[PDB]
RNA sequence: AAGUGUGGAGAUCGAAGAUGAUUAGAGACCAUUGUAGUCCACACUGCAAACGAUGACACCCAUGAAUUGGGGAUCCUUACGUAUCUUUCUCAGCACGUUUUCUGUUUUCACGCGAAAGCUUUGAGGUUACAGUCUCAGGGGGGAGUAC
RNA sequence: CACCAUGUUCAA
């Protein structure tokens, strides 16, 4: 019973024969990069709670200059991102909704 | 005359059943999306006459999307419906 | 179907009756555009509309009103409308015409459960979309129906036998539809006379919001 | 619409678009055109796909110059398409 | 004190429907009615039929009920509704120009009756 | 690479007949392949069809009437002798009343029932009913 | 008694549509079991009951237990029909499966091995039905040969008034419930494959709906 | 993508099948010579023997007996 | 990939091994290490879920988004529609827009097929209506990929 | 993300 046509990976057929693996985001588990789903992450240094205590002590940010923030590009293993509920198994006329944007 | 015969010449079959006008597709008795349309003949005053043009079609054909496609051959070639605009 | 057996022009379309199609915005397609309406489209216009042929427009017309008017028992022809613009129009065919017709919700085996109480067996079945309306088509598929539709540019013409090209989007466009073949059959039959304009106005037609 | 496609006759349209050997009958894409050199003015006959550098033969200048389709002549010459 | 069984609701319309001039917005008065209209052995379905029609009578002040089936004032709307000016919206629409596309009027000089009267190019 | 060019062209006949198709591109074609076909105008299973000459092999565009159920190629062309018909005939076609076992003989190229009545075997080429 | 709801049921019980052909002919569905035994006669229709077998559903505390009836019918002079119904008593099934079997009439072409000297012995071509994997192919037989086909196709060869027939089986035919209704569908076939016979031209008629639209309307 | 055709192409045919029959295992049993070389009867039926010693074997499950048997 | 031979290299991870811990036991997972290896050169091996669990070469095959490289335009109809912005030099340039067409990797979608899951111009379709060519393997589960 | 191993033979 095959699963997944794609077959769970990014690849087809005829195109790649492997892509190296990459490492998982907190497993370490090396998994290809095709395979391996993965989120860009935007993620505030501060809580909008903590980041009103720091912007009113500052010389430098307010309102007009916006304080910084994380970006990493996290990559999981499918062990990994099941576990964290990055991503969930849903059902089996669901599975083919492919997501091109962050909603 | 149509259906086979007896070699004494008697019509054996029974129901010698009708055949599709776009496909020459002979039209089975559970094909149950097959349809007759009846089309009026119309006189020079734009009038129904009492006799119609029947065409009837398949139902694979009306299945796949092609029975449209069908119609409007079938009508240029009986002369029911114009191809083109006249000339300016 | 503006082809009758003797050769005369007397159905073909008039300066008067493409004046109100143009009137009536019922020849601008969608921006999408199907395989099996895609010979009905005569070209695209700028902001990427599809401009409908109205030559073909109107033989469809003709051709769909030339098997309405070759019915006896004019209550065999069920007229139905899923979308909400149609319901007004599906009403005021019906009257003129004296067709059968229904509206909103199809409520699927009306045309296969026979032991339901709302059990009709038209002969043919006019669609105002071949989309909204695909309950209604897919059991006259079951029950030897044909089909007539208002079809946009991108029509699902599985099962649609008679397909007429239109705009049968806006509240105008729609029922202007339903006039012109009302005012039709009607011709075609003989109750109203080809020479003086058909005094019934169109507005009747018209979708109206009664909140 | 309402013209149904014939295989062995088939439109302006549809025949303009297709491959040069997916016609009906296989034939060129190309031509020769008559290309009037810039200065020393002299007619040459050069081809439209013209993958080596045709020289004026009185010029001695080169008045044309290989692309991956159709080959680019120099800038200031004349040329009209030759026929057949 | 809860939703009220479909026992309650469809005899609630029934009561709409048959007597909808004995019915107004009060609790005491309807239930009086309903006493004289239902032949049921329970008081307890007729308090609450007595509040579910007295809820449906101030929705049928807002505007109309899914179900309700009232027949006159559907039949008085749809008297009210069916009326058309002597001038058609489509006489209205000649009478000021159709104001065809590039791509329209191209194909309207293609046709056997050429482009109609009244007619401009935008 | 295409190796039998009759294999070919009754292949795309069949295809495009069972598609309910109102003409068919064959191509490449032979003296072979416009002597089958016409041996199928001639029991009327196809219509007229047009030979277009490159200075290649031509191409064959066959008008098609509906009547045709399967046409199709007997590979390898096995020998076939006289008394050999009614072996041939019960394998390949679905009655003895209708449908032509096609042969290319000495006499020429035929169908069965003419090459049963001319006394005469040969190698056969393909069905069409 | 029997009041119809379709308009084909009422022109059955009219007398209006005579035989069973005329709605063979315009691929009419039946809807109604009545139809079938009012146009038949009563004595020229035989059904015996091919199999019955129980299907089981399973279910928190124990089995579900259902039994799944199969029926033919016909007259042995080219009708047949063959219904499928479930039930929870058997006698119910059995039951179901003869209402079920009369609305799937459909009718067999038949016709000649060799030369045409009286009523057909055999059907007109080689047709293959397949349901599931059970594909039976039916071959022409000569004029004397018999129904040569295991007892499961042969009882519904009988039925459908084939008399001289040669049968192949390609897959599992121990389940029956498949092997029935490929028997079935490869003798709906017969009157699928267009013959040089059938090549002429016919003259197109009028629905029975569409001829006597006055009188059903008048029953109402 | 199973076999092959060509009007001359039977030697391929008689060599494919005659290695395919050896994976038949009743064509195999009646062509090789270790089916009666280690068949205790020789090939044969109804061999006569000695009785040695009597056995009971246990039947399998779900069956419970011992089986009344001989060595010979 | 692991493995082997001879030379290099030896940062990090790390079969073996050593210590902690968990455990009823822990020869495991987890923590700290750590040898061979990992990496290169030249030889050897030829053992993969070496996969699309799908042999190669042709043929026919409906539809709508896209994408990569190249090219070209701006009673069955005798023909036709072009925008954006960067531009002192690998610059008569670059990217885009609308449309053609060839080659490649695919996707949601008509037949048909299949025991089904599913496949579908990328066939598992064109197959009891069974023959385009060639080729390899299989014949109930084991023993056994064992013994010689 | 502490630990969490197992339940005799046929039969209903
Ligand atoms: O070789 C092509 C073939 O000739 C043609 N049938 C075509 O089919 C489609 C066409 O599909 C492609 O759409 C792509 C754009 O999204 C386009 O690719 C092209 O993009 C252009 C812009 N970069 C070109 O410059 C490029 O060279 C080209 N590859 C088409 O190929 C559709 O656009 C049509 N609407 C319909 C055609 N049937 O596809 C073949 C290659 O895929
Ligand atoms: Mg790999
Ligand atoms: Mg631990
Ligand atoms: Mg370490
Ligand atoms: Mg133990």
């Amino acid at each position: 019973t095959t699963k997944r046509r794609n077959h769970g990976r990014s690849k087809p057929a005829h195109s790649r024969g492997r892509v190296k693996p990459i490492h998982c985001f907190n497993c370490g588990r090396l998994t290809p990069k095709d395979k391996a789903v993965g989120r860009f992450v935007v993620r505030r240094m501060l809580d909008a709670a903590s980041a009103r205590d720091v912007a009113e002590a500052s010389p430098v940010y307010g309102a007009n200059f916006p304080m910084p923030k994380l970006y990493m590009k996290q990559r999981f293993c499918i062990a990994c991102a099941i576990h964290s509920r990055t991503v969930r198994a849903r059902p089996v006329g669901n599975r083919k909704i492919r997501y091109t944007r962050k909603v | 005359t149509i259906g086979m015969f007896n070699e004494e010449g008697e019509n054996v079959d029974l129901y010698i059943p009708r055949k599709c006008h776009a496909t020459n597709t002979l039209i089975e008795a559970h094909d149950h999306a097959a349809v007759q349309i009846s089309i009026a003949n119309v006189g020079p005053n734009g009038v129904i006459n009492g006799t119609t043009t029947t065409l009837c079609i398949a139902g694979y054909l009306r299945s796949q999307g092609e029975s449209d496609h069908a119609i409007n051959h079938i009508t240029i070639d009986r002369g029911i419906m114009r191809i083109k605009t006249g000339k300016p | 179907m503006t082809a009758v057996e003797s050769g005369s022009k007397v159905l073909r379309m008039k300066e008067s009756d493409a004046q109100k199609l143009l009137a009536m915005r019922c020849h601008i397609g969608t921006r999408n555009q199907s395989s099996a309406m895609k010979k009905y489209i005569y070209g695209r216009t700028a902001e990427g509309s599809h401009i409908i042929d109205l030559h073909m427009m109107w033989e469809k017309l003709i051709l769909a009103a030339r098997v309405i008017a070759a019915v006896e028992n004019p209550k065999d022809v069920c007229v139905c409308s899923s979308r909400l613009y149609g319901t007004r129009a599906i009403y005021k065919f019906s009257q003129h015409v004296g067709t059968s017709f229904h509206g909103g919700r199809f409520i699927p085996g009306t045309f296969t459960n026979q032991i339901q109480k709302k059990f009709v067996q038209p002969r043919v079945l006019v669609v105002t979309d071949p989309r909204t309306d695909h309950q209604a088509i897919r059991e006259a598929s079951l029950v030897n129906i044909p089909v007539i539709a208002l079809c946009d540019t991108d029509a699902p013409l599985e099962y649609v036998d008679i397909a007429i090209p239109c705009n049968n989007r806006g509240i105008k466009s729609i029922g202007m539809m339903y006039w012109l073949l009302a005012r039709e059959v009607l011709r075609l039959r003989g109750t109203i006379v080809r020479s003086v304009p058909w005094e019934e106005k169109v507005d009747l037609f018209f979708y109206r919001d009664p909140n | 619409g309402f013209f149904d496609a014939d295989l062995s006759y088939p439109t302006v349209r549809t025949e303009r678009m297709k491959h040069k050997r997916r016609r009906l009958v296989q034939g060129p894409n190309s031509y020769f055109m008559d290309v009037s050199c810039p200065r020393c003015r002299q007619v040459t006959v050069v081809y439209s796909h013209a993958t080596t550098s045709v020289e004026c033969k009185g010029c001695s200048k080169k008045l044309c110059r290989p692309t991956g389709g159709k080959a680019l002549l120099v800038e200031g010459c004349g040329y009209r398409r030759k026929p057949d | 004190g809860k939703i009220r069984t479909k026992t309650v609701k469809r005899a609630s319309r029934q009561v709409v429907e048959k007597y909808y001039s004995k019915l107004n917005f009060d609790f005491y008065q309807n239930k009086r009615v309903i006493m004289d209209v239902t032949i049921a052995e329970s008081k307890k379905l007729k308090n609450k039929i007595a509040g579910y029609t007295t809820h449906i009578m101030k929705r049928l002040a807002r505007g109309p009920v899914r179900g309700i089936s009232l027949k006159l004032q559907e039949e008085e709307r749809e008297r009210r509704m069916d009326h058309a000016p002597a001038t058609s919206d489509v006489d209205k629409a000649i009478q000021s120009g159709v104001s065809v596309d590039k791509r329209t009027m191209q194909m309207l000089q293609r046709l056997e009756i050429g482009v109609p009267r009244r007619v401009k190019r935008a | 690479t295409m190796m039998s060019v009759l294999a070919n062209a009754l292949r795309t006949i069949a295809s495009a007949e069972r598609r309910g198709k109102r003409q068919v591109l064959i191509r490449p074609s032979s003296k072979v392949v416009v002597k089958f076909l016409q041996v199928m105008q001639k029991h009327g299973y196809i219509g007229e069809f047009e030979i277009i000459d490159d200075h290649r092999a031509g191409k064959i565009v066959v008008n098609l009437n509906g009547r045709l159920n399967k046409c199709g190629a007997i590979c390898p062309r096995f020998d076939c002798a006289t008394t050999d018909y009614e072996k041939w005939m019960k394998n390949i076609l679905p009655s003895r009343q209708f449908g032509f076992v096609v042969l290319t003989t000495s006499l020429g190229i035929m169908d069965h029932e003419e090459a049963r009545s001319r006394n005469t075997g040969g190698k056969v080429l393909g069905f069409f009913y | 008694e029997w009041v119809p709801c379709t308009k084909l049921g009422r022109l059955v019980k009219a007398q209006k549509v005579t035989s069973l052909e005329e709605i063979f002919l315009f691929s009419m569905p039946i809807k109604e079991h009545q139809i079938v035994d009012t146009l038949i006669a009563e004595g020229q229709l035989h059904d015996e009951m091919m199999k019955i077998y129980p299907v089981q559903k399973a279910t928190s505390a124990g089995q579900r237990t259902r039994f799944k009836a199969f029926n033919v019918v016909g007259d042995c002079d080219g009708h047949i029909g063959i219904g499928a119904r479930v039930g929870k008593e058997v006698s119910l099934a059995i039951r179901a499966s003869m209402i079920a079997a009369k609305l799937n009439i459909v009718p067999v072409r038949r016709g000649y091995w060799g030369n045409k000297i009286g009523e057909p012995h055999t059907i007109p071509m080689k047709v293959t039905g397949k349901c599931g994997s059970v594909a039976v192919r039916l071959v022409p037989a000569p004029r004397g040969t018999g129904i040569v086909a295991a007892p499961v196709p042969k009882k519904i060869l009988e039925f459908a008034g084939v008399e001289d027939v040669y049968t192949s089986s390609r897959g599992k035919t121990r389940t029956h419930g498949n092997l029935i209704m490929a028997t079935f569908y490869a003798l709906r076939k017969t009157y699928g494959f267009l013959t040089p016979d059938l090549w002429a031209e016919t003259e197109p008629s009028r629905d029975p709906t569409d001829e006597h639209a006055e009188l059903l309307a008048e029953m109402t | 993508m199973t076999k092959t055709n060509g009007q001359n192409a039977a030697r391929k045919l008689v060599r494919l099948r005659r290695r395919n029959r050896w994976a038949d295992k009743g064509w195999k049993r009646a062509h090789t010579f270790a089916a009666k070389k280690a068949n205790p009867f020789g090939g044969s039926s109804h061999a006569k023997g000695i009785v040695l010693e009597k056995i009971g074997v246990g039947a399998k499950q779900p069956n419970s007996a011992i089986r009344k048997c001989v060595r010979v």
